[PDB]
């Protein structure tokens, strides 16, 4: 829904410049949250294995 | 004799290959998933006017970026489970006719992808020590 949502926007924000250019597609790569620094969500993963 | 040149364009069936990137699914969890694609040119005449050249690269470049959306998109939705149970059966065929199917199209380009498979998947260091 965000790649929905931001191909529009973008689309209606070039409109008044008159550029004349056509967009083909508007690709999401990977959006890894974890900043680099915050990489502890490895034990958020590793809870289960040690209670069971 | 001398007014002109042309360009030999291959038609085998090429191979495309790649190196490891990382994923996640809605557990959290995350695993490490390496893939390739069959790709074959559909029609020549839009393929070298768009691709300017014919060189292999830029066709890797779009094949690549689009390969990536695409199944980063669809993984996404599933549960850990059900990538290891059946990886092939409908995450491959989906994913494929979805590529492959206007702009938008990948075909629109003039390239023709024969299949997709999943090579190998790992997981991380901490999870693996665990289990």
């Amino acid at each position: 829904v965000i790649r929905s949502d931001t191909q529009r926007e973008l689309e209606e924000t070039i409109r008044p410049y008159d550029m004349g250019i056509t967009l083909l597609d508007v690709n999401f790569q990977a959006a890894r949250p974890p900043e680099e620094v915050k990489a502890a969500f490895d034990d958020a993963i590793a809870a289960r294995e040690n209670e069971q | 004799p001398f007014i002109e040149t042309v360009k030999m364009l291959d038609a085998r069936i090429q191979t495309m290959d790649n190196q490891a990137d990382r994923f996640v699914t809605k557990e959290k969890k995350d695993l490490i998933v390496d893939s390739y694609i069959k790709w074959r040119i559909s029609d020549f005449s839009r393929y070298y006017l768009a691709t300017g050249g014919g060189d292999i690269s830029q066709a890797e470049v779009l094949l690549k970026r689009k390969f990536s959306d695409r199944l980063r998109s669809e993984i996404g939705r599933l549960d850990v489970k059900d990538i290891v149970t059946d990886s092939r059966g409908r995450l491959t065929l989906e994913v494929r006719d979805a590529l492959n199917s206007n702009p938008n199209s990948m075909a629109a380009l003039g390239i023709e992808v024969v299949d997709v498979r999943i090579k190998q998947i790992n997981l991380p260091t901490e999870v693996s020590e665990a289990i």
